[PDB]
């Protein structure tokens, strides 16, 4: 007794320790396994590609609404997105599904989300930084972009669309 | 009490301060929760808070004050005091006071422009929100109070290092110890951003400040930060808990390595807060991943532990089966209670987490309602209600003030209601996060957004009315505590209620090693360099400040 | 005096939580994929 559940306590607790450690290795396989996916396109690009956001919608691929997609592959289009205070050019977003989009997005003044409703485009945007992702639509239809990082009074109401046509 | 015990006072000076905010932040909750029940109550509490411009100012004093301003000022108490106690030294007090002063001109100096709407930039404060100076001088000279914390407990370890040569650090020292040590290192994140951006960009010295160096500079000390508000609440369960609950702690090596374990994990871990970052690499990302994984570790750990302790508490108060050790606990004392209902909740938090550890799963509840369920279960559910019951034991023993029969049921209704309102809210905030919901969101100000949530949007509003009621009562029962001039100078000088540790023979060799904590913190130093470094190098290179915006 | 059942018991419940939890937004994920 107090001795003696002493020790069984402490061997007890070097299993839970090793079958602790076998469950987090279970789930660093799975994660790796989504990394050599399709579906890790949604991890914004790594490599920094600095711009100006006070001259970002006066020259440059943001300036431009109506040059915001651009056809770049055979099924590629990369789309020049801006989030703003308090919505998204362009608005709404047009894309075909089964095409391969490649956002860039950027934000002229604070720091934005870019969150579409029922993906997995969930990125931060930053004033001066461009959030480069991957994603394929696969079903057509409206969806909805959210605002979700705090940008000022306004921000319970940015909202934006995406439009990708069957 | 307070002339050979003069630390008993400055203990408590904190633990004033640190209640005082947490009643004034959580005055918001109830609003933020009806908020995310679609339910709009702002003109309401306008009306009696004329100061209050916006939901999101709101919400920078919910965060500022309980996360920030209550956590710190609690561990600065326990992670001193505990130590002090244990030790029976005396803390140096012409530093201990100098602490409590810098944190009081800090709180107030923030205090003023927050309470002005001259800094509505929620408690992450993300550049290019640009906030009155006087907020970030603020908060500089409110986390700088914790510097002196470090020292003051170093000293006292030193000095009994040389009273005892070659002698084990004890206990509850030795947790202070890697504690504040492991603080130090992780808060070098955050004075940097201080140092070098948000103070003279606020005052004028310069014009522009990078918001992904800025940010990532901020989650070195974040992520840490959290563990920093979550340790003292484990020494507590480690040292005391098991004492209340009528047992022993079943292992002194283990309350130490888990300790350890935090000491050289929790820092190099922060890009988990930036999985949706752009400029940071993605193999630096599944890194930063996996050392969060292993920073589970240590908790999982402590949840054996910790579970074993109350199960052999639970045995010789005459325990029965699987489960009799569970009815067989003093759940008639709320000091017992509130801290183990805390770690009840915490099982769903922890799986939250690891789930937000992910990489890549994290993209499906980044900054959505789910993150906010997540760490209500963790700060505001263990560490609070560890907290709101250890003034049981620990208001006494440094007022000499006793407590009555109806306080003792007046905390456990405190306690069973604030338990049961964050588990509601819980299941009401993660719903609405795979919901996409985000958070951070005035959403009742657009009723018609997000209709997809009705059912998860009843429970917030339940919890907000649930947990609006314990509050009013908790401040009742804290101030019916502290306005009564009921005085017992001999329960003031009982000693602290620290547990039997329960030692075998192997403890020697392991403790030993552990013991080893310069040979730790310097291990613990290269592996922030190691996993920062590399990063920190690519953006400092590639510098591109923005200017400042105020959107409120 | 032996095994402790209780323990083992609540490290069970919170491991099974873990992979509701993991599993469950593991999900959602390829779902939204
Ligand atoms: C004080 C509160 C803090 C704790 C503690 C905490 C724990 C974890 N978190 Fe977290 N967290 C994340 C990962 C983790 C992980 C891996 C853990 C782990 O430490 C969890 C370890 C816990 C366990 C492994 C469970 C142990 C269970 C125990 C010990 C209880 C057993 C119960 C017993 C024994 C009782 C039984 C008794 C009887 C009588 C039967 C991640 C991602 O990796 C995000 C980013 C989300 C995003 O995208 O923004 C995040 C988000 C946050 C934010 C949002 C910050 C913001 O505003 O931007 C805050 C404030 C926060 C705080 C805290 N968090 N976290
Ligand atoms: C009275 C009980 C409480 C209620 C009803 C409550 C409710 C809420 C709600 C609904 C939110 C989400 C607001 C939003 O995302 O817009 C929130 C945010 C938050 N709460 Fe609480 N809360 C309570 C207590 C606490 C405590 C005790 C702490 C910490 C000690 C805390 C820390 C936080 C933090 C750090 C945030 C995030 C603010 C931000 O995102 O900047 N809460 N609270
Ligand atoms: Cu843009 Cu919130
Ligand atoms: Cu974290």
């Amino acid at each position: 007794d107090e001795h003696k559940a002493h020790k069984a306590i402490l061997a007890y607790e070097k299993g839970w320790l090793a079958f602790s450690l076998a469950m987090l290795f279970v789930f660093i396989a799975l994660i790796a396994y989504t990394l050599a996916t399709h579906t890790a396109g949604v991890i914004p690009a790594g490599k920094l590609e600095r711009v100006d956001p006070t001259t970002v919608r006066q020259e440059g691929p943001w300036a431009d609404p109506a040059q915001a997609v651009v056809q770049t592959g055979p099924n590629q289009y990369t789309v020049y997105v801006l989030a703003f205070a308090f919505g998204y050019q362009p608005n709404p977003i047009e894309v075909p599904q089964g095409a391969e989009i490649v956002f860039k997005i950027t934000s002229p003044d604070v720091i934005h989300g870019f969150h579409v409703e029922g993906t997995n485009i969930n990125v931060e945007v930053l004033p001066g930084e461009v959030s480069t992702v991957r994603y394929t639509f696969k079903r057509p239809g409206e969806y909805r972009i959210i605002c979700n990082q705090y940008c000022g009074l306004g921000h319970q109401n940015m909202f934006g669309t995406i439009v990708v046509k069957e | 009490v307070y002339e050979a015990y003069p630390e008993k006072k400055a203990t408590l000076y904190f633990l004033v301060l640190g209640f005082l905010a947490l009643i004034v932040g959580s005055l918001f909750g109830p609003f933020q929760a009806l908020n995310y029940g679609n339910v709009d109550a702002y003109p309401l509490l306008k009306r009696l808070l004329p100061f209050v411009q916006s939901y999101y100012q709101g919400l920078t004093l919910h965060g500022v004050l309980n996360a920030i301003v209550f956590t710190q000022l609690f561990a600065q108490a326990i992670m001193v005091y505990l130590p002090a106690r244990e030790l029976n030294m005396r803390p140096n007090m012409g530093l201990m006071w100098l602490s409590w002063w810098m944190a009081f001109i800090g709180l107030v100096v923030a205090a003023l422009p927050l309470l002005a709407n001259e800094a509505t930039v929620l408690y992450t404060f993300y550049p290019p929100l640009k906030g009155h100076w006087a907020f970030y001088l603020g908060a500089s000279v409110f986390v700088l109070s914790t510097w002196v914390s470090i020292y003051i407990v170093l000293d006292l370890w030193r000095r009994w290092k040389a009273a005892n040569p070659g002698k084990v650090t004890p206990l509850v020292t030795y947790m202070a110890v890697v504690f504040w040590l492991m603080w130090f290192l992780a808060s070098l994140g955050l004075v940097l951003e201080a140092v070098l951006f948000l103070l003279p960009w606020s005052f004028g010295l310069v014009e522009g400040v990078d918001p992904l160096v800025a940010r990532t500079l901020f989650w070195w000390t974040g992520h840490p930060i959290v563990y920093f508000w979550l340790l003292p609440a484990y020494a507590i369960i480690y040292t005391i808990l098991p004492k209340q609950a009528g047992g022993k702690l079943v292992s002194d090596p283990m309350a130490r390595l888990a300790f350890l374990l935090f000491l050289l994990l929790s820092t190099p871990v922060g890009f988990h807060h930036q999985f949706a970052d752009p400029g940071i690499d993605p193999t630096w990302k599944m890194i930063h991943s996996v050392l969060t994984l292993f920073v589970a570790v240590p908790s999982l750990m402590t949840a054996f532990t910790v579970a074993a302790s109350l199960e052999f508490a639970g045995r010789l108060r005459g325990g029965r089966g699987l489960f009799g050790w569970i009815r067989a606990l003093p759940w008639d004392n709320p000091a017992f209670v509130a801290p183990v209902l805390g770690l009840l909740g915490f099982i769903p938090g922890g799986a939250g987490g690891i789930v937000n550890a992910s990489f890549t799963l994290d993209y499906v509840v980044h900054n959505t309602a789910w993150v906010p369920g997540h760490f209500h279960l963790q700060v505001a559910s263990l560490v609070t209600l560890t907290a709101m019951g250890s003034l049981y034991w620990l208001l006494p023993n440094l007022t000499g003030k006793p407590i009555s029969d109806a306080q003792r049921r007046l905390g456990l209704a405190v306690v069973w209601l604030w338990f049961l309102g964050m588990m509601i809210m819980a299941v009401g905030l993660h719903w609405a996060g795979l919901l996409n919901v985000p958070r951070r969101a005035y959403i009742a100000q657009v009723p018609d957004a997000y209709p997809h949530a009705a059912v998860p949007m009843v429970f917030n509003v339940l919890a907000g009315i649930v947990l609006l009621v314990a509050l009013l009562l908790f401040i009742y029962g804290l101030f019916s505590v502290l306005l009564s001039r009921e005085r017992k100078p001999e329960l003031a000088e009982a000693p602290l209620p620290f547990a039997e540790v329960i030692s075998g023979p192997e403890d020697r060799r392991l403790v030993l090693a552990m013991d080893r904590i310069g040979f730790w913190f310097a291990v613990a130093a290269i592996l922030v360099v190691l996993a920062y470094g590399p990063t920190l190098v690519q953006l400092f290179g590639h510098l591109n400040p923005v200017p400042g915006w105020r959107l409120w | 005096e032996e095994k402790p059942k209780g323990a083992l018991a609540v490290i069970l419940v919170l491991t099974l939580t873990i992979l509701v939890f993991w599993l469950g937004v593991y999900a959602v994920f390829f779902a939204r994929g």
